[PDB]
């Protein structure tokens, strides 16, 4: 049951936009809402509006009086001397709650005229006509206007609606909540050479009487929220999908072949999401818009998605096809379960984020294989256990503070830190995988189909929300639908992993009792760390003995420590028979390293990742080597690679080398075995016999049979030896001699890989392989032996580093004339120059990176150069570079770059709270408090980034470096 | 508490079965007055009265075991009760040799495997008589 | 840009009972069966009531239930369409398992005493195995009940002919070929309860052939047998502790002695030793209170302790124990632990079975005998 927090119900909204002026960056328009009051004596009506100048408001064609105030413009007063962050977080939460449409509130308060009170008490319709104007928007609509001359379509100027969550208040007045569903009528009067893309279906396109402008009329009969309404106006090249004909793809001019190749896969994503769920795609059209200077890499609205143009690749670009493919896939998953089925509160957001991430993981499983699915699930689980042990924990479904261990309030999406938002979505889809583990996948897809079917029977009624609230899901409704389809309720699993905000830590060690033939496990939990919680459920453990692989369920109550499980025979060591594996197959194992008295070959605690856990198991090194070689699970091979770094014995070198030589191993395991072999080789110097590690293996796999030092000409058509070939010198460059310097046998090998590179014969580009070659050249740089702080000049350069510097100079200059796909070699060469500057080789001068961080460059070059400037101002304690970065945060045209500068200055801070630094003035505290209070008031993501930066630099209490 | 329901099969003469079938498929409570069942304290004898006409009944044991299976979707079936008795209307006499379906006829005689070495109760009575006695004399005998 | 997961080298290649059945509730799954109740196993006699409307001697009107059937079916369809229209789970209460509603079919068994048999409240599925004709085939002959599946590899011992559809009961316990027959024209179904008689007609009756067992019945005094007895007693003790309303949860010993009267009280005290303690004096006197450090297991853990199919295998074992005991080596071969072990071993390919023998439940040439023969 859904009861509105608003005293009115909104039925229909007309959004008309005229006069989109690109020179002056200005729009004019009106908005006409059709509300039905649910309570009599409505009097004031409270709507949401930011940055719009409200000209006039007429209610039922009668002139009404409005008052506007935004408390989130300046959160705390300018003349308050408070400088602690808990004060700002409480004031910011109160300010966002005072404009919240999820309460009754709002920023624009319109007073109902007196003569309509007899129209409002007996509950009859009210039609509110606001007309507004955005004079030069700092948020919401982003105007990308290039400085080439010509007409606005000839130079490539466009507008798009940017922002996250409820940010539609930034470009027209609305009820900007996900729970106020209404039908829509959208008119946009644009230039005759431009096209206006929006939500709904385009009913017509009429000309103006001078035929210089045309009006696009859109209609949206599926009741969506105001937060799902978008806009993209530009000189877009239109491409109808040749497979599905209601799907149109819009790109920027001159990028039509890239659009043709890139969006050619999307019909398979549509077919997948419509056959695992049994509902068809709910909207009547689908539109993909590719734009410049995007807010996020992929945004999903109702019947529309806005991607950045940096996803567009051609047919000869690999290492970008899977990333763009999965961006399209998660946009479509959010089309199904973020835009059609919406949110009932700010709680129950974990339901939608979990269903979107879970069905996108099912797509990844079918498309890229079960092994890529397991690797992705393991990397997401490692991400969340790192974040939750780092700071507190992520609390899905809080109850309204519920989480007081962290420096922001979790009551609203616009007060969350961006890393918390990312980990929120990550934990939501892993908890949905856990619900699939308890209640099987076919019942899970039946739950999702029941939600979609209730929403689509709801979506066709005309009753104003008598039935339109069946399109809003809640937690209680989701659990009730689960209990309807399965008969089991998941309330212990919901109580543990949703309502409780923690992950578990397992420390395991075994001992084999030879007398009674049992395996005595010893599993203890660390439940006193700040991020942890105590697990009391069951726990699966998989033991591989000589007779095969056996699963055991252990009951781990609070007082439990020793778990005795039984062991089988050892009669497959009496005769040589094959040892049967986890799957149905069996292999020949070399049992010379195994103990004579124990049959068990390896043990895995929680193999299926059925809890949110971090396992620290103490096996013997031969058990880790057997688990690396003969396991049929990629997460166990990865964890054995990760645990073999502590055992540098030559049997582990043989194990990793046999993994590296082995095709029919998953390629991301061999790419990890490269770096593990490099670390082991560095640890057993003065024992290593022959050549450096992986060199003979590289010449055996990727070089000519007649010439060992000449590499084969590039043929990248295998896509697994391409990735292994481009990752093996990067790990090989981490080799070090007894003198702690990279050997001149590996550096010469990398330089010969660079010289003899011929790419005139493959059908794929070479930009990522050459960029990884520059990364391998950067890995070999050891710190220089400066004497008496000698100035680093050209004559006293290292003889090794002069070759590296010549190569990166040649590569960067050749990129200036023949550019790569996304300037990958510019990014790699800037990263390598920063590596050479971090050691004492090149003079520590930020002027090159400051010239590459200007506005007109590509955004990857910009963020690489700004990363180099952030690293410089951390190491050299530069005041003027920090003022340069803070000025670039305040006034840069691209808001993604501002968010990225705040992000990089949070990750690599110039000082922490423990450090005494020269950059701990009252002036810097006043600048960052002014940046939290004012200055970042237009983005909701810059303000949370400024809160994160103030927390990283000065902590939760009063800045110490202050009177 | 819950008590398992006790279902049995009622077999009627064919004309009376047709009248009872028509009255059941009609569905009125008129059938309730028309059809009554009186079970005698023997336990294996009764009257079924169809339209107030008395018929003589015997509750017999069926050779196979039937099970009623209900369903909501006609794909998954849930067992509701076990049927082993039939009140045919018109000890060894209370045992039915045939099964309800056409292929199962003379099942007890032909399609049932018989393994052999009331009798136990008789042995218990004999033991009780021996206990109430004073002197017991026994001999395995021959023809006499 | 492609799959790139070497999946062919790492990975080279359902029955939901009612909530009374998975919770092992005591009318449907009895704790103890005596000798006269083991002789009447799956053949329950018509009991005389002591109190109720049918306990008074005299004529009793039967009551038609066709408004009840269609009202309950319309109500369940409203529940299903209110829940999104998909397939729903309805059997959540014991009162859902009555014969007074839903579409009843009957299922007759060919064997006298099968090796495995379902208790009341358990679910089974009807699968229509259809082998296509060589080359072109019209499609499975359609059938009123069950779902159709195309079986290249015959589930049963024989192999299906081309173009032959065979229906079968499929569950976790067995798999057995069923054959739809129409009901006799004279037989109706009388459901008697304490309140009165109720009458349904039946139209569909299946004949169930020789079962192919999928669960192994344990032997007497086996390790699996004693493990099931101990786990069943532990589950009953946990569910008595859950039912206790006292704030320190407390039970009485003679409730357990009423449920399991053949058990020596040393075994019951062994189960209560961990998780409970006896209070002799003061408050809670002569009660077994729950220990304060002991976490009583949740509902899903208690369900994971004992499965209903294990209870059916145990009931088959003790019923066969009684029948063998009453009848004073051929009979021992026909015991369900031997025949279930023989059939499951034959399905893995361990050994072969003499298909003509003495374990033949027909007693003639029809039907199989599941006793092990060597493959040499």
């Amino acid at each position: 049951g859904f009861e509105s927090p608003r005293p009115y119900k909104l039925t229909h909204q007309v959004v008309c936009i005229n006069n989109i002026n690109f020179q002056r960056k200005s729009v004019v328009g009106f908005v006409e809402l059709t509300i039905f009051p649910t309570v009599a004596n409505l009097n004031r009506i409270k709507l949401n509006s930011k940055q719009c100048r409200i000209y006039r408001v007429r209610i039922n064609d009668l002139e009404a009086a409005f008052i506007y105030n935004d408390p989130t413009l300046e959160v705390c007063h300018s003349e308050s001397k408070q400088r602690n962050l808990n004060y700002f977080s409480n004031a910011y939460a109160a300010a966002v709650s005072a404009v919240d449409p999820d309460a009754g509130n709002g920023e624009l308060c319109i007073k109902v005229p007196s003569e309509l009170w007899k129209h409002v008490d007996e509950l009859k319709v009210l039609k509110i006509h606001i007309n507004f104007s955005l004079d030069q928007p700092k948020g919401g609509l982003h105007f990308v206007v290039p400085s080439v001359e010509g007409s606005m379509a000839e130079r490539g100027a466009h507008v798009f609606s940017c922002g996250y969550q409820n940010s539609t208040r930034f470009w027209f007045p609305c009820v900007d909540s996900y729970s106020e569903l209404c039908t829509w009528k959208l008119e946009f009067t644009v230039d005759a050479a431009m096209v206006a893309v929006s939500n709904g279906d385009l009913v017509e396109t009429v000309y103006t009487h001078d035929m210089r402008k045309k009006t696009f009329h859109y209609m949206l009969t599926i009741p969506t929220a105001a937060s799902n309404i978008s806009l993209a106006i530009g000189p877009f090249e239109i491409l109808v999908d040749p497979y599905m004909h209601e799907v149109t793809h819009f790109c920027l001019p001159q990028l039509l072949p890239l659009l043709k190749h890139t969006t050619s896969y999307l019909h398979e994503v549509f077919e997948f999401y419509e056959e695992i769920l049994t509902c068809r795609y709910p909207y009547s059209c689908f539109k993909t818009v590719f734009i410049d200077e995007a807010y996020v890499e992929v945004a999903a609205y109702a019947s529309m998605s806005i991607f950045s143009t940096n996803l567009l690749h051609s047919a000869m670009i690999i290492d970008e096809t899977p990333l763009t493919r999965r961006c399209l896939a998660q946009s479509l998953a959010q089309q199904f379960f973020g835009c059609f089925i919406s949110r009932m509160s700010w709680s129950d957001e974990w339901v939608l984020k979990g269903i979107s991430g879970y069905i996108y993981g099912l797509w990844m499983k079918k498309t890229f294989g079960v092994n890529e699915y397991r690797h992705w699930i393991k990397e997401e689980l490692d991400k969340i256990v790192a974040y939750e042990l780092k700071t507190g924990g992520v609390l899905l479904h809080p109850i309204f503070n519920p989480a007081s261990h962290l420096h922001f309030s979790i009551k609203h999406p616009h007060t969350l830190s961006w890393e918390y938002y990312s980990m929120f979505q990550c934990k939501a889809h892993l908890v949905m995988r856990l619900i699939e583990n308890r209640i099987s996948m076919e019942f899970m897809l039946q739950v999702f189909n029941k939600l979609l079917s209730l929403a689509s029977t709801a979506s066709s009624q005309k009753f104003q929300s008598h039935m339109w609230s069946q399109m809003l899901v809640s937690t209680s409704g989701f659990l009730k639908s689960i209990s309807n389809v399965s008969g089991k309720d998941i309330q212990p699993l919901i109580k543990q992993w949703v309502d409780q905000s923690g992950v578990v830590k397992f420390y395991g060690s075994f001992a084999f009792n030879r007398k009674r033939n049992v395996l005595e496990l010893e599993i203890k939990q660390d439940y006193t760390s700040p991020g942890t919680q105590k697990y009391v459920g069951p726990l699966k453990v998989t033991v591989q003995e000589l007779d095969g692989s056996f699963n055991h369920t252990l009951q781990i109550e609070e007082n439990s420590l020793k778990h005795d499980i039984p062991c089988h025979s050892k009669s497959r060591r009496n005769k040589k028979k094959k040892i049967p594996l986890m799957n149905g197959e069996e292999v020949d194992m070399d049992l010379s390293a195994m103990d004579a008295d124990s049959p068990l070959l390896w043990i895995r605690i929680d193999p299926d990742m059925s809890v949110l856990r971090k396992v620290e198991f103490e096996q013997a090194d031969f058990m880790w080597q057997y688990q690396l070689r003969y396991e049929r699970d990629v997460v166990a091979q990865q964890e054995s690679i990760l645990a073999l770094e502590k055992f540098p014995t030559p049997a582990s070198r043989l194990a990793l080398t046999d993994i590296l030589e082995q095709e029919q191993c998953f390629y991301r395991v061999r790419m990890s075995a490269c770096f593990c072999l490099a670390k082991i080789a560095n640890s057993m110097v003065s024992t290593w016999t022959g050549p450096p590690a992986m060199k003979s293996l590289f010449t055996r796999m990727f070089c000519c049979k007649s010439c060992p030092n000449i590499v084969k000409t590039n043929n990248f058509m295998s896509f697994q030896s391409y990735f292994l070939q481009k990752t093996m010198p990067v790990a090989m460059a981490l080799l070090r001699d007894v003198h702690n310097l990279c050997p001149k046998e590996v550096l010469t090998f990398i330089l010969d890989l660079i010289k003899y590179n011929d790419n005139r014969k493959n059908k794929f580009s070479d930009n990522y392989y050459r960029a990884e070659m520059i990364d391998a050249l950067a890995n070999s740089v050891t710190p220089a032996v400066s004497v008496n702080n000698e100035v680093r000049t050209l004559d006293n350069l290292n003889p090794d580093v002069r070759l590296i510097l010549e190569e990166i100079t040649r590569f960067l200059n050749m990129e200036k004339l023949l550019p790569s796909y996304r300037h990958t070699i510019t990014v790699s060469c800037l990263r390598a120059i920063r590596v050479l500057q971090k050691n004492g080789h090149v003079p520590s001068d930020p002027a090159l990176f400051k010239s590459y961080a200007e506005y007109g460059h590509f955004v990857d070059i910009r963020i690489a150069a700004l990363e180099a400037v952030v690293d410089y101002t951390k190491v050299d304690r530069s005041y003027e570079e920090l003022q340069w970065l803070l000025n670039m945060i305040q006034n840069d045209p691209v808001p993604y770059v501002r968010h990225k500068i705040l992000n990089m200055l949070t990750k690599n801070p110039p000082f922490t709270k423990n450090m005494e630094s020269p950059l701990c003035n009252e002036a810097l505290v006043d600048q960052l408090w002014k940046l939290m209070n004012s200055g970042t008031s237009h983005d909701w993501r810059l303000r949370c980034g400024a809160v994160d930066l103030y927390f990283t630099l000065f902590g939760l209490s009063r800045p110490s470096c202050l009177p | 508490p819950h008590e398992l329901e006790s279902q049995f099969i009622l077999r009627l003469p064919p004309e009376y079965a047709s009248t009872v079938r028509r009255a059941v498929q009609s569905g009125h409570v008129n059938l309730k007055d028309r059809l009554t069942i009186e079970l005698h304290p023997d336990g294996r004898h009764g009257i079924v009265r169809v339209d107030r006409v008395p018929l003589a009944s015997k509750l017999v044991d069926l050779p196979c075991v039937m099970e009623s299976l209900k369903t909501i979707d006609k794909k998954t079936f849930y067992k509701t009760a076990d049927i082993c008795q039939m009140l045919v209307s018109t000890e060894k006499k209370f045992i039915w040799n045939h099964g309800i379906t056409l292929p199962l006829k003379n099942v007890r005689k032909r399609r049932f495997r018989k393994t052999a070495k009331d009798v136990e109760k008789e042995v218990k009575r004999l033991l009780s008589t021996d206990a109430e006695a004073v002197s017991t004399r026994w001999e395995i005998i021959a023809e006499d | 840009p492609w799959n790139l997961s070497n999946d062919e080298y790492y990975y080279p290649k359902i029955i939901q009972h009612s909530i009374p059945a998975v919770e092992l509730r005591q009318p449907f799954f009895p704790t103890h069966m005596g000798p006269i109740k083991l002789r009447q196993f799956h053949r329950p006699p018509l009991k005389k009531y002591s109190f109720g409307a049918l306990s008074q001697p005299g004529p009793h009107s039967v009551q038609p239930l066709l408004k009840h059937i269609k009202k309950k079916a319309k109500m369940r369809e409203q529940e299903r369409q209110a829940s999104g229209g998909g397939e729903m789970f309805f059997m959540r209460t014991p009162q859902d398992l009555t014969g007074k509603d839903g579409d009843l079919i009957l299922a007759e068994y060919s064997e006298e005493n099968g090796p495995l048999m379902m208790q009341v409240g358990m679910a089974t599925k009807i699968k229509n195995y259809y082998k296509r004709k060589p080359g072109k085939d019209p499609g499975a002959p359609d059938c009123k009940y069950g779902e159709t599946v195309y079986c290249h590899t015959s589930p049963f011992l024989g192999s299906l002919h081309p173009g032959q559809l065979l229906q079968a009961f499929e569950n976790n316990l067995f798999r057995a070929p069923i054959y739809l027959h129409k009901m006799p024209e004279t037989d109706f179904l009388i459901i008697r309860t304490r309140q009165g008689y109720y009458i349904r007609e039946l139209v569909d009756i299946f004949v169930v052939g020789q079962q192919c067992p999928l669960f192994e019945v344990p032997g007497p005094n086996s390790k699996r047998a004693n493990t099931h007895i101990r786990d069943f007693l532990q589950v009953f003790i946990y569910r008595l502790f859950w039912k206790s309303k006292d704030r320190p949860r407390r039970i009485r010993m003679e409730d357990i002695k009423k449920a399991f009267p053949s058990h020596s009280e040393s075994s019951i005290r062994k189960r209560l030793k961990l998780c409970a303690d006896f209070k002799r004096t003061g408050m809670d006197s002569n009660w077994w209170v729950l220990k304060s450090d002991f976490r009583l297991p949740t509902e899903e853990e208690i369900r994971a302790m004992v499965s209903p199919e294990q209870c059916c295998a145990y009931y088959s074992m003790i019923a066969a124990e009684q029948r063998l005991k009453d009848a004073g080596d051929d009979e021992v071969r026909t015991a369900p632990w031997n025949t279930t072990r023989a059939f499951i071993a034959a399905m893995k390919g361990k050994c072969l079975l003499e298909v003509t023998g003495v374990a033949d439940p027909t007693g003639c040439g029809e039907g199989f005998s599941y006793v092990k023969i060597p493959n040499k």
